[PDB]
């Protein structure tokens, strides 16, 4: 039984700032790969970042690049994802996962339970 | 038409024995499984264990593969397995293999949902 239980969720103005956080309680070893997927109201689920157990192999998605920063405790089970100049666009529900590849979906087999992340619009 | 996971059974599992039974154990099931259609399938390992406990290798150890990705899985306890070599002998399509059997550590790519073994990759 490994649970992967994540943290930081919240509802932030456009142009803010979260923390995501992740750690999996209950597995033995280190997972290499550990990244942060999303899924929008109604899309399809779609990978935002990774990193392996040592410095990296980060990769992000073309829509974060420069905005979000993803992090790793060397050796550890931990993931972080520093969101800065969030956007209306980022608003959906994040889940950590690990023990995948890069970022390939089917490659995950463990998975957290998500974090709903909502940026509301400077207009109104 | 078939899955990947249907492969893996189809190719790797052989829960029916403890251990390939004769010495001609690999022609028969290397035959038998379709592995020898269109040509002489070099090397094979057979996993002589119930489902379950393969396919709970994926929750188990995560390993890289041999082609650097990084969803492999090696299981905790050491497996009944059956090496399948071609010899020289063998031409396609009289496919000669040699049956060698042990018991060791399996190494398993998983994918998909439920998270299951996909690939065999190596025995340790």
């Amino acid at each position: 039984q490994v649970q992967l239980v994540e943290s930081g969720g919240g509802l932030v103005q456009a142009g803010g700032s979260l923390r995501l956080s992740c750690a999996a309680s209950g597995y033995a070893y280190t997972y290499i790969y550990m990244g942060w997927f999303r899924q929008a109201p109604g899309k399809e689920r779609e990978g935002v970042a990774a990193m392996d157990s040592g410095g990296g192999g980060t990769l992000y998605a073309d829509s974060v690049k420069g905005r979000f920063t993803i992090s790793r405790d060397k050796g550890k089970n931990t993931v972080y994802l520093q969101m800065d100049s969030l956007k209306p666009e980022d608003t959906a529900t994040y889940y950590c996962a690990a023990g995948g590849y890069e970022l390939r979906d089917r490659t995950y087999g463990q998975w957290g339970q998500g974090t709903q992340v909502t940026v509301s619009s400077r207009g109104r | 038409k078939e899955t990947a996971a249907a492969k893996f059974e189809r190719q790797h599992m052989d829960s029916s024995t403890s251990a390939a039974s004769s010495s001609n154990y690999c022609n028969q099931m290397m035959k038998s499984r379709n592995l020898t259609k269109d040509r002489c399938k070099p090397v094979n390992t057979f996993v002589h264990e119930s489902l379950a406990d393969v396919q709970a290798v994926c929750s188990q150890k995560n390993v890289a593969c041999k082609n650097g990705q990084t969803n492999c899985y090696q299981s905790y306890s050491t497996m009944s397995i059956t090496d399948c070599r071609e010899t020289g002998s063998s031409k396609y399509p009289n496919c000669a293999y040699k049956t060698t059997q042990a018991n060791k550590h399996i190494i398993v790519a998983c994918e998909g949902n439920p998270y299951v073994p996909v690939h065999f990759d190596a025995s340790v």
